[PDB]
């Protein structure tokens, strides 16, 4: 399933080996853009949260 | 018992098994985060 819009859900994502190579899901994207980070520099990069 | 205030806020998640003429000795520190 998935969720409404008034009531969007928010996933923390804070202890995990980070396989960002989620480009299998329907890589036919029709909007994949980035704000602050850039596409794929984004794989090799840490964040707290 | 279980639940030990009323509420518990929190989104942290770190996991082990057992850390279980007798002695258990402990040492506790908090450095560099």
């Amino acid at each position: 399933r998935f969720a409404s819009v008034y009531a969007w859900n928010r996933k923390r994502i804070s202890n995990c080996v980070a396989d960002y190579s989620v480009l299998y899901n329907f890589a036919p994207f029709f909007a994949f853009k980035c704000y602050g980070v850039s596409p794929t520099k984004l794989n090799d990069l840490c964040f707290t949260n | 018992f279980r639940v030990y205030s009323s509420a518990n806020n929190c989104t942290f998640e770190y996991v082990s098994q057992p850390f279980l003429k007798n002695l258990r000795e402990f040492v506790f520190k908090n450095i560099d985060g």
